[PDB]
């Protein structure tokens, strides 16, 4: 059982730039290492083989290198097109890939618009309630949101969604739903979602009670 | 030509 | 120009088989090995199989290992995989790729990738959308801007599309990824952000269609009393 771990998780960049990343293996994969670009929504596409080779009609700017357990690529002159997400590849002992490196356009922080949608009594009349908490437009992606029922922070009953960093202004938006069934809606008062993130001095909170907003 | 699999590791005959 | 055509995607039900294929053109598709690979959100990309020159010459990943199949029909420029026992878990994104193939030496690395074909494995029903209002306060402004939107909700399979005002309203819109919920529905929420002054004196109208279902509905999303 051969483990590719690929660093950083995410690279904050600007076009023009150089990006370095890296994989690493769990054991020695010789030189048997590749490199795939994935732009959203596209099919991977083949940068470097064999660790330090360029595929057919790659540019020299994709530069890969390294042997054993430790491999770089690095990528010069970032273009607009290059910001997507990178996979490495070992064909040493059977067939495994990384779990990815994302690039992303780095931008001036900005901090989220936070909005909370009580359920509507037409979904509540159906037997069920979500309670939706907007974060909007912000920047960097990293956000956290804590659900508090009666002001006991809340888990498992959460789902959460991130859009793509929007090409207009680079900032990301996100929806986190808590979902109850309505008889258990119907047992709390006060609903809250409390939003951390780096534009924020300290966590916001809104709030509503059930039966109102 | 052929390619081989031996305990994971890939050969070219 | 490398091809590599797959067929198109849809749903299955866990037990059964199903067969994709892939063809190839503008190469000489005999002088290359081919490959299977899937991808998922949470497990990432996952190699599944290869076929080399000879069409009985072939290798799987130990998690597929007499379950699927590969094959090809040079004839028809074809690579199959046949899927068989299909379990929720096998529900991925599944691409054809070609093998670099001895070209400068090297091998087991894929030089050319198809687009994919999306397999659902799912024993849900086909099921239009519930669409609720997700309704705009005073209250709730934040900076002269308001949020408001609409959550689709309990529908199957994806996609769904959504709208505002019939394509009239585009600006500070957000339709967020659909996320699977445990009852094997779908669910997702749009939204967009307005000037808070726009709220009594413009109409909001969240339009969904989801032709899965050939479903349509317009939903009128107004502000509450807060
Ligand atoms: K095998
Ligand atoms: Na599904």
């Amino acid at each position: 059982e051969l483990t590719l771990t690929q660093s950083p998780a995410t690279l904050s960049l600007s076009p023009g730039e150089r990006a370095t990343l890296s994989c690493r293996a769990s054991q020695s994969v010789s030189s048997y290492l590749a490199w795939y670009q994935q732009k959203p929504g596209q099919a991977p596409r083949l940068l470097i083989y064999d660790a330090s080779n360029r595929a057919t009609g790659i540019p020299a700017r994709f530069s890969g290198s390294g042997s054993g357990t430790d491999f770089t690529l690095t990528i010069s002159s970032l273009e607009p097109e290059d910001f997507a997400v990178y996979y490495c590849q070992q064909r040493s002992n059977w067939i495994t890939f990384g779990q990815g490196t994302r690039l992303e356009i780095k931008r001036t922080v900005a901090a989220p618009s936070v909005f909370i949608f009580p359920p509507s009594d037409e979904q509540l009349k159906s037997g069920t309630a979500s309670v939706v908490c907007l974060l909007n437009n912000f920047y960097p992606r990293e956000a956290k949101v804590q659900w508090k029922v009666d002001n006991a922070l809340q888990s498992g009953n959460s789902q959460e969604s991130v859009t793509e960093q929007d090409s207009k202004d680079s900032t990301y938006s996100l929806s986190n739903t808590l979902t109850l069934s309505k008889a258990d809606y119907e047992k709390h008062k006060v609903y809250a979602c409390e939003v951390t993130h780096q534009g924020l001095s300290s966590p916001v909170t809104k709030s509503f009670n059930r039966g109102e907003c | 030509r052929q390619l081989i699999n031996t305990n994971g590791s890939w050969h070219i005959n | 120009e490398v091809q590599l055509l797959e067929s198109g995607g849809g749903v299955v039900q866990p037990g059964r088989s199903l067969r994709l294929s892939c063809t190839a053109s503008g190469f000489t598709f005999n002088n290359y090995g081919m490959h299977w690979v899937r991808q998922t959100p949470g497990k990432g990309l996952e190699w599944l199989a290869v076929i080399w020159f000879d069409e009985n010459n072939k290798y799987y990943a130990d998690s597929v290992r007499g379950r699927f199949t590969i094959s090809r029909d040079n004839s028809k420029n074809t690579l199959f995989l046949q899927m068989n026992s299909l379990k929720t878990e096998d529900t991925a994104m599944y691409y054809c790729a070609r093998d670099i193939s001895l070209v400068r030496d090297a091998f087991i690395y894929f030089d050319f990738w198809g687009l994919g074909t999306l397999v659902t494995v799912s024993s849900a029903s086909t099921k239009g959308p519930s669409v609720f209002p997700l309704a705009p306060s005073s209250k709730s402004t934040s900076g002269g801007t308001a949020a408001l939107g609409c959550l689709v909700k309990d529908y199957f399979p994806e996609p769904v599309t959504v709208s505002w005002n019939s394509g009239a309203l585009t600006s500070g819109v957000h339709t967020f990824p659909a996320v699977l919920q445990s009852s094997g529905l779908y669910s997702l929420s749009s939204v967009v952000t307005v000037p808070s002054s726009s709220l009594g004196t413009q109409t909001y109208i969240c339009n969904v269609n989801h032709k899965p279902s050939n479903t349509k509905v317009d939903k009128k999303v107004e502000p509450k009393s807060c």
